[PDB]
RNA sequence: UUCUCCCCGAAAUGCAUUUAGGUGCAGCGUUGCGUGGUUCUUGUUGGAGGUAGAGCACUGGAUGGUCUAGGGGGCUUAUCGGCUUACCGAAAUCAGCCAAACUCCGAAUGCUGGCAAGUGUAGCGUGGCAGUGAGACGGCGGGUGAUAAGCUUCGUCGUCGAGAGGGAAACAGCCCAGAUCAUCAGCUAAGGCCCCUAAGUGGUGACUCAGUGGGAAAGGAUGUGGAGUUGCGUAGACAACCAGGAGGUUGGCUUGGAAGCAGCCAUCCUUGAAAGAGUGCGUAAUAGCUCACUGGUCAAGUGAUUCCGCGCCGAUAAUGUAGCG
RNA sequence: GUCGCCUCCUAAAGGGUAACGGAGGCGCCCAAAGGUUCCCUCAGCCUGGUUGGUAAUCAGGUGGUGAGUGUAAGUGCACAA
RNA sequence: GUCACUCAACGGAUAAAAGGUACCCCGGGAUAACAGGCUGAUCUUGCCCGAGCGCUCAUAGCGACGGCAUGGUUUGGCACCUCGAUGUCGGCUCGUCGCAUCCUGGGGCUGGAGUCGGUCCCAAGGGUUGGGCUGUUCGCCCAUUAAAGCGGCACGCGAGCU
RNA sequence: UUUCCGGUGGCCAUAGUGGAAGGGAAACACCCGGUCCCAUUCCGAACCCGGUCGUUAAGCCUUCCAACGCUGAUGGUACUGCACGAGGGAUCGUGUGGGAGAGUAAGACGCUGCCGGAAU
């Protein structure tokens, strides 16, 4: 699980859907990517999913790169209860992704077995993403 | 190699002349170098695109009225999720004198199983020559493991490209497997 | 249930430049209410215990840099 | 100076304030009123702010 | 629920710009 | 809360309130008198800004690399000291990042002055009379709520309120358009032109065969039409049909059986035109059928991959077809 | 739970703008911590030095604001406020 | 000139004030309880990926970690009709609808030898018991049956009854 | 008039930080003293006074270096006023105007006013 070790403020405004992607759209890490092609809230257990697909597919060859953190609390109101009363407390905790963004690198593994594994990982993000890599 | 593009003039500009020269399948560009104003063309789509499938590949500008000049692709503003090349910058070289470019790095060494290597860089400062543009330079690790490092100060570099970014930072890096 | 922890504001203070550039305003006449000094009083510009810059002779109001520092003039009106 | 002809083609109604503070600086009064105004930036600017409510010609 | 979603949907008829009372 | 017509025509906001469905003052209506372009629109010329976007300079958050002060565990053995530092590792630095309460930056708009033109007759002062101070929906920018509500709370524009006419099947708030009356004249707007239903079963060129049109997701798929990149190919390509379709070698940790199909592995060598210590079926376990390849009659195209247009499945409530009116 | 006042965000780059929205403060203190005049520059880091160690005190270099500001926060202030 | 207010509910009803009402009495659907409406967190029913389990073997039967939806019968959120009354729980009576099928009918796959099953595909024609306890619905139990289905209809049905 | 230099402003890094070399005619500066006016929360270090000996070592000044820092287009892109359009929905696109930030090419080892000195 990825939790920050401290926020600066722990109820926070939702963060903007808006947008192509500000930074990250270009493979810095590896050498296969899986690209974000849609947006969303990529959350922490999403994220471990989709590091524990790719890590166990490619086994012991490589290194697993994860480009995008979770430090966004987002609150949950009380359970059954009516509207009001103040702000919900931290329950999720999501990264902000926009079309384009290199959301996982992969390395140190050839193409067809990158491949597999990242449409692994893919199968468990709530947008759609897709392969890539350094123009072979 | 040099490749030839064909180019037409542009007068046109903003974000809407922009859009309606990417609707016509074309790619606008500015060329500029040093003793004369930047000029602004507009390639077609597809032969640009062919040019640019490699890096720092020597182009020659052919435009109807003037004569043709030499340039390199100096900025490639593409489509992230698509492919399409959306804009060239065009840095005009002269036959005789030295280019700054960036060359690429792969590793084509073979470790121990155990072990895995890795590069830490995408392309690497280079001081050359125009009809000698390298393609690649390589770094071969073969049975180098543990916590050996490779340096950008000692590559076995082709001739007449020296060696211009600080020599002072990693490019590759062998090391045990993730654990 | 529980209840908001929040809720204190304190009232509008309308701050910031009431005269801009090249407005012809009276001696005394406040060009721009603040805290601290975001400008500083330049030339026929006085500045006032709660830093108010006030206007010390009739003319136009402009902005400027005297030195380091970024004033407000009143220039007198020709 | 080839005096704009402006003639409106779409009705205020439901445009913004500006748009119809726009029109009645024109002269315009009803759809398919027209006017004829110098060629002036003052009233090409007009003519841009409401193009979508006249047509000119010259 | 059936209802909601036809009301949301009328929206994109022809005559309605896009638009309806009510989403 | 009772007759008429003529002209104008709101508000559902702000502040305060033993206040919150009341009221006062202000905002918005009207009207008498006064002052007259002072208002408004556009252009142009100045001004302050810190939002959008972006960036990492500061403050926080953060991924990987290089290097390292210092902590852990052990050793010869500890008063040191060395062997470790193969574990952890502050900070420093390189690369990619994140922020409503971050900013080295920084719009468009909006706001506010000068000038110019245009302009309804707008604006302002001062008196008489008010009503209103329950708003609704829609577009754009936000907070609450779950990326919820025909939800709630703001900013701004529009409409309804208080607005008829035409369109949206019907359908306050959507689109067009603001009804002084008459007209058995014409042109148009939005929207339409096979019939209901006024006007084209219009012309030309493509695509779809799902009644898609005339609802929906992740995802699945030799549907179909088109455009690129790339591999093999009359030195004869892919499919089909005839012979070698196997040696040492039952290579190994297993497992009474892993000899080719339990899994993981260094993932070779050979009679040789030819073969992989092994891909499916078979199979207590071995046999075997048959795959990649080599020659033959034939033989003109075959195999991937990217994208685009329109389609398919996923699809799923209860009176009656019933998601084109 | 709240009720008056102050600071920041929401607040959409003038001002204003709501919710039982998100953060904090105040109901003081100071005869100097007011007035004026004159002078001075910090925190951090590095090195040397008795007690003395990371950190009391001294010396040299570096360091521009990261120190400080009676008190929240923001705007300011090193020309120093 | 200055002083006296936690008049702090801070524009400050009095100098001076706590509670009960099921004995209660005299506008609002501006506002709650039932039902309808919207939403769909929750619930429910499915599906995607396939780690792994199944002696071997992902997919006979399964299905971690994740992801996407249906329905609108649950608990809620909203407060849109109704407070010059929309009677409400359970049962009885009378039904009618859906299919997400409990039985009977047809089929594919099986870790289907047979007898029996499991599972998911068609399928709503007919059928789908009587009692003990409890106001119950629900549930446990007794004896059966081919089976003792799940839901909607104002949680169907009080100008039909209790 | 010009050249060099000493003061005094304006712009406030294109000016700074760093390096290398060179120069002092008048001026500046270190420097030498502390008797005198004056001073150090101790110290003639500093402030202040008397000199101008010695010295260009540092300040200062001239020149060279793009090295760190600073400045920085054109074009494109994001965004956006107004007008529309698309999607089941997060959201997206176009027309017509405006248009960054980053980055690239590049600039840059300061510009300028007044007073004075020496020589001309
Ligand atoms: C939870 C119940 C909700 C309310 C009940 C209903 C109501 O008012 N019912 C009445 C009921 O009273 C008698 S029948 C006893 C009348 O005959 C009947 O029409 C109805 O008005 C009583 C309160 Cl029971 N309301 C319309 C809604
Ligand atoms: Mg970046
Ligand atoms: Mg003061
Ligand atoms: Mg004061
Ligand atoms: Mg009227
Ligand atoms: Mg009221
Ligand atoms: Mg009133
Ligand atoms: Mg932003
Ligand atoms: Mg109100
Ligand atoms: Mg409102
Ligand atoms: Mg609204
Ligand atoms: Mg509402
Ligand atoms: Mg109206
Ligand atoms: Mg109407
Ligand atoms: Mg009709
Ligand atoms: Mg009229
Ligand atoms: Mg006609
Ligand atoms: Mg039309
Ligand atoms: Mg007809
Ligand atoms: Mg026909
Ligand atoms: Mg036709
Ligand atoms: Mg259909
Ligand atoms: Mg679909
Ligand atoms: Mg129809
Ligand atoms: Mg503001
Ligand atoms: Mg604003
Ligand atoms: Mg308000
Ligand atoms: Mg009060
Ligand atoms: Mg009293
Ligand atoms: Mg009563
Ligand atoms: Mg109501
Ligand atoms: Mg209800
Ligand atoms: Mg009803
Ligand atoms: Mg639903
Ligand atoms: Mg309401
Ligand atoms: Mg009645
Ligand atoms: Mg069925
Ligand atoms: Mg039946
Ligand atoms: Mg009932
Ligand atoms: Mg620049
Ligand atoms: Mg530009
Ligand atoms: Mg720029």
């Amino acid at each position: 699980m990825l939790i920050p070790r401290r926020v600066k403020y722990r109820k926070q405004h939702h963060p903007k859907r808006t947008g192509a992607a500000k930074g990250g759209t270009q493979l810095a890490f590896g050498d296969y990517g899986i690209q974000a092609t849609e947006g969303g809230y990529l959350t922490n257990r999403q994220i471990e999913a989709a590091r524990i697909a790719m890590t166990r597919y490619i086994k012991r060859g490589g290194k697993v790169w994860i480009n995008v953190y979770p430090d966004r609390p987002m609150t949950k109101h009380p359970a059954e209860s009516r509207m009001g009363s103040g702000k919900g407390t931290p329950e999720w905790w999501i990264a902000n992704i926009k079309p384009g963004r290199v959301l996982f690198e992969l390395s140190g593994v050839p193409e067809d077995v990158a491949r597999e594994a990242m449409r692994l990982a893919i199968h468990k993000l709530p947008m759609k993403a897709r392969f890539i890599s350094r123009e072979g | 190699d040099i490749i030839h593009l064909k180019a037409e003039q542009r007068t046109e500009f903003g974000k809407g002349a922009a859009r309606r020269i990417r609707r016509d399948d074309k790619v606008p560009a500015v060329m500029y170098g040093h003793d004369h104003d930047p000029i602004h063309v507009t390639l077609d789509g597809h032969a640009t695109l062919l040019a640019l499938r490699t890096e720092n590949p020597l182009l020659s500008i052919e435009i109807e009225g003037q004569k043709p000049m030499l340039a390199l692709p100096k900025d490639v503003q593409r489509d992230v999720l698509k492919g399409f090349v959306r804009h060239v910058d065009l840095l005009t070289v002269r036959r005789g004198e030295k280019v700054d470019v960036n060359v690429a790095l792969r590793i084509t060494g073979e470790s121990a199983p155990g072990t895995i290597a890795m590069t830490e860089f995408n392309e690497i400062e280079v001081q050359a020559d125009l009809l000698n543009i390298p393609e690649v330079i390589e770094i071969d690790v073969t049975g180098l493991e543990a916590g050996t490092t490779i340096y950008l100060g000692d590559l076995k570099l082709p001739e007449g490209t020296s060696l211009l970014g600080d020599a002072e930072d990693v490019a590759a890096t062998v090391a045990f497997p993730e654990t | 249930a529980s209840s908001s922890r929040n809720g204190r504001d304190s009232n509008a203070q309308r701050l910031g430049v009431k005269r801009f550039g090249g407005q012809l305003v009276n001696a005394g006449e406040i060009i721009v209410r603040q805290r601290g000094t975001h400008f500083h009083p330049g030339d026929g510009v006085g500045r006032g215990g709660d830093d108010t810059l006030f206007a010390l002779r009739d003319g136009n109001v402009e902005f400027g840099t005297r030195r380091g520092r970024r004033v407000v003039n009143v220039t007198p009106v020709e | 100076m080839s005096k704009l002809k402006i003639t409106q083609i779409k009705s205020g109604i439901a445009t913004k304030p500006n748009h119809r503070e726009t029109l009645r600086s024109l002269g315009l009064k009803r759809i398919g009123d027209t006017v004829i105004k110098e060629d002036r930036p003052e009233f090409r600017g007009m003519v841009r702010t409401v193009r979508h409510l006249v047509t000119m010609e010259e | 629920g059936k209802t909601g979603r036809k009301r949301r949907a009328r929206r994109k008829k022809g005559a309605n710009h896009g638009k309806r009372p009510n989403a």
